[PDB]
RNA sequence: UGAAAGUGUGGCCUAUCGAUCCUUUAGUCCCUCGGAAUUUGAGGCUAGAGGUGCCAGAAAAGUUACCACAGGGAUAACUGGC
RNA sequence: AAACCCAUACGCGUAAUGAAAGUGAACGUAGGUUGGGGCCUCGCAAGAGGUGCACAAUCGACCGAUCCUGAUGUCUUCGGA
RNA sequence: UUGACCUCAAAUCAGGUAGGAGUACCCGCUGAACUUAAGCAUAUCAAUAAGCGGAGGAAAAGAAACCAACCGGGAUUGCCUUAGUAACGGCGAGUGAAGCGGCAAAAGCUCAAAUUUGAAAUCUGGUACCUUCGGUGCCCGAGUUGUAAUUUGGAGAGGGCAACUUUGGGGCCGUUCCUUGUCUAUGUUCCUUGGAACAGGACGUCAUAGAGGGUGAGAAUCCCGUGUGGCGAGGAGUGCGGUUCUUUGUAAAGUGCCUUCGAAGAGUCGAGUUGUUUGGGAAUGCAGCUCUAAGUGGGUGGUAAAUUCCAUCUAAAGCUAAAUAUU
């Protein structure tokens, strides 16, 4: 809030900060970010390398819902269990009861191999899926099957 | 289009709730608000659901 | 159309078994209906061709009927239409052969 | 104007914005006007429940058709089905969409039975007597939620067959990109000849 | 190239040159044209060329004695001072 | 216009990288070396040894892109270990 | 010669209607520059201000020639978001939507194109009467160059078979809404100060009323009021709640099976060019000119073109509340 604000404190001072010579002038440098390749080109070359030209292939109408593929990792990949069963199917792991996960359900559409799942058997629902994620998936002892 | 109400979150919310209902339960908090609790005889001050 | 059950490919996604919906009558919209059929071929009769058409009449008779679709992608608009237009006109000179 | 190391602003205020300006102070009392319509509407129609009986239907867009979500109306096809007409319908709040279509057995056979259950759990007076005084409640979407249906079980037997599932995505996308070239292929090698 | 060791990634060394965007060529014959395909066309990736000599790179003729405004003693036309 | 309560979504974040198609993060006690507060053991102490978070330097490993190599196989041109 | 028709006229003809004001919000046309780009011409400011025409309590839009590419959704509007994103841009400065999803609010429909043809069945006006926001009878007239019924693509129509089901309008008294009136508690007791007690102190009362105002200074208890309920008055009204009279109706509507049909909007769609505009990119919309269609057709499917398919709608005619805006 105002009180708090180094304004009360310039009160007394001749210009509130902004100097004598320099003498706080509108618009001294130019408005935005005019100069860029100009006299403010050292700074939008050394802090935004890349901001001029144009790089690849336009896409006219993109549809951000094409692309919706959210990754899952392994790592977590039985949050996807409420805690209720977790350990129950983690303590009897065997097939002929195991659990199966759509992570679709959950909001996922592609999992992948970050790390260790144990060594359970767990069957996984998944649109997509990674060679690493499976092979770990079938290493456990499940199966990794497809939908849509 | 000053800015005239300010979220707070809801837990935080609570939690200052919950600090000012245990503060009701100290005599010398209630005291210090000069409240006139000195011959109250005990607090948390209780009565029956028939008020 | 039916589906495999992935989510890439050619027939991609869920099966589920299908109902083929009744047809909607809004779907035979420009279909030719004998009054019409009717109507159509007297009104050609009394009004006759107009100049672009005769201008086509006689490029099919000449020149044949690659200049004529040319000409008639100008004249109209489209290659379609053109198309359509130019067969419009081979039917024209067949039954103007016979009469 | 440029400066030191910050992000590049995109700030849209180049135009005389500050006329127009819509701040929402009306929040509270727009509210308490919504509930007074809403129970003003309710008393003129005093036992009916404010909204129609509205489908069970399936969202587009695979990012969301693994929800299913309230629709419109009920499909001419899906009336009749539960027996009755699409006038006598929309004058017993039901909610009837003459432009959708069913392809999909399943959500026409629940809502089929969402029919069903509306039939068995209104009353209709007639229209000439009584009106048997008949507790109206507010909300037919309450009394009939829109459940997502249970795809598939708990817990299940593995059954791996040796397929790999990654080498399956990979065929298929390449098939696909193969499809049209191996089809002139056919196509030359028919024509030899 | 030399028998060979070795030398050679332009001129014995110190100067002899050039961003974005656009165009154009070469290469991979690879990616996209987003309802699905084939063939043209177009757009992309990588390396160069077409040039900005005010050479970190605006597209640019004069006059005002009819003149104007913001300013300057950072700067002339007097004195004064060295 | 307060205060109290709430569903479903949505936003950021939990995965990056490539123009894109697209692929997508453990050889190992989630690595080794050097140093490292604090803790532990012996020691009266001095000090010696063990373990060593954070942080720093460095060599490696893993994911993506680029340039290669190109197995079992096969719609003999796809696939890409 | 007489009497029509057609087209055009005159009447201080009988009846009506338009203008102007206001203009916050709304529908359109027209249309800048300052400014930003550290200069400036495209650009931006801005499809803004100013100018012009035109409405209502909202207007507009609106029941898809839509979105999509999904296991598909399903009029329009608005909010949260999508998104400062895709895209435009001396690719500079800057600009910049939409589909999905969540919600508020929800409502659907009607003409043209069909022979009533065993009966223009339709309608304005004048006049007499009546129960007058109108009805009945009569009389001129409009109208066959098409007024009613019948149908609007979701369908539907003409025949044939078979059975069932459901109906209209007035009055009265209430309720709903609007406006308005009136009635509905408790100290002005005592002492001090003061010009005045509404101040201070003592004793009390009411309280679903200690909001506020006034009164010779800070008054719940002096006054108006406030709070809680009650008793009325006048209207609008078809929203429903009961009662009463008319019986509408040898009528209308709905549903099943077979069969024959199934009309669906043109100087428009579309194309070329020009200009303007848009995020719209080999051209988003708009307009001008030129050319100018079809009916298993046409439009759309965000890279121009030919070929083959698929999906989705059904333009060139029209009405419609609510959520929304409001200096
Ligand atoms: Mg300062
Ligand atoms: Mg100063
Ligand atoms: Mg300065
Ligand atoms: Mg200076
Ligand atoms: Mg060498
Ligand atoms: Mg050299
Ligand atoms: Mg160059
Ligand atoms: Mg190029
Ligand atoms: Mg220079
Ligand atoms: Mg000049
Ligand atoms: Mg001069
Ligand atoms: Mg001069
Ligand atoms: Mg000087
Ligand atoms: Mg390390
Ligand atoms: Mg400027
Ligand atoms: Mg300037
Ligand atoms: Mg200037
Ligand atoms: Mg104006
Ligand atoms: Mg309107
Ligand atoms: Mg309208
Ligand atoms: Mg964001
Ligand atoms: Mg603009
Ligand atoms: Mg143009
Ligand atoms: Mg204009
Ligand atoms: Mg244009």
């Amino acid at each position: 809030p105002s009180r708090f604000t180094k304004t009360r404190k310039h009160r007394g001072h001749v210009s509130a900060g902004k100097g004598r010579i320099g003498k706080h002038r509108k618009h001294p440098g130019g408005r935005g970010m005019a100069g860029g390749q100009h006299h403010h080109r050292i700074n939008m070359d050394k802090y935004h390398p890349g901001y001029f030209g144009k790089v690849g292939m336009r896409y006219f109408h993109k549809q951000q819902a094409h692309f919706w593929k959210p990754v899952l990792n392994l790592d977590k990949l039985w949050t996807l269990i409420p805690e209720d069963k977790r350990d129950q199917y983690l303590k009897s792991a065997s097939k002929e009861t195991a659990p199966v996960i759509d992570t679709l359900a959950a909001g996922y559409g592609k999992i992948l191999g970050k790390g260790r799942i144990p060594n359970v058997p767990v069957i996984v629902k998944a649109r997509f899926v990674s060679k690493l994620a499976e092979e770990k998936i079938r290493a456990a002892g499940g199966v990794v099957e497809l939908i849509a | 289009w000053r800015k005239w109400n300010v979220k707070v979150n809801h837990n935080e919310k609570r939690y200052a709730t919950a600090s000012a209902i245990a503060a009701t339960a100290v005599a010398s908090l209630v005291l210090a608000r000069g409240h006139r609790v000195e011959k109250i005889p005990e607090i948390p001050l209780v009565v029956s659901t028939d008020l | 159309t039916v589906k495999t059950g992935i989510a890439i490919g050619l027939n991609k996604g869920k099966k589920v078994t299908s109902m083929t919906p009744a047809p909607k009558i809004s779907y035979k919209k420009g279909a030719a209906s004998n009054r019409t059929k009717f109507v159509r071929s007297l009104v050609r009769e009394i009004a006759g061709l107009s100049p672009y058409e005769r201008r086509l009449i006689d490029l099919i008779r000449n020149s044949g009927e690659k200049r004529a679709r040319k000409v008639a992608k100008k004249r109209l608009g489209s290659f379609t239409r053109a198309k359509a237009k130019v067969e419009e006109m081979n039917n024209i000179i067949a039954a103007s052969r016979r009469h | 104007a440029i400066s030191k190391n910050l992000p590049i602003l995109k700030n849209h205020f180049r135009k005389h914005w500050q006329e127009r300006v819509k701040v929402h102070f009306d929040q509270a009392g727009k509210k308490v006007s919504r509930r007074n319509a809403r129970a003003t509407r309710a008393a003129k129609i005093a036992p009916r429940p404010l909204d129609l009986l509205r489908p069970v239907v399936r969202a587009p867009t695979v990012k969301y058709n693994r929800k299913v979500r309230a629709g419109r109306g009920f499909t001419l096809a899906e009336v009749k089905a539960a027996g009755l007409t699409a006038a006598y319908a929309r004058t017993i709040g039901i909610a009837v969409d003459h432009r959708r279509q069913n392809r999909n057995q399943e959500i026409f056979d629940a809502n089929v039975q969402r029919l069903k259950e509306y039939q068995s759990k209104i009353i209709v007076f007639p229209r000439n007597g009584k009106a048997p005084e008949a507790e109206q409640v507010l909300s037919a979407a309450a009394t009939f939620p829109i459940a997502q249906p249970a795809t598939d079980v708990e817990a299940r037997a593995v059954q791996d067959n040796g397929e790999s599932a990654f080498r399956t995505l990979r065929l298929a996308r390449s098939e696909k990109k193969f499809r049209g070239i191996r089809e002139k292929r056919a196509r030359e090698k028919a024509e030899a000849e």
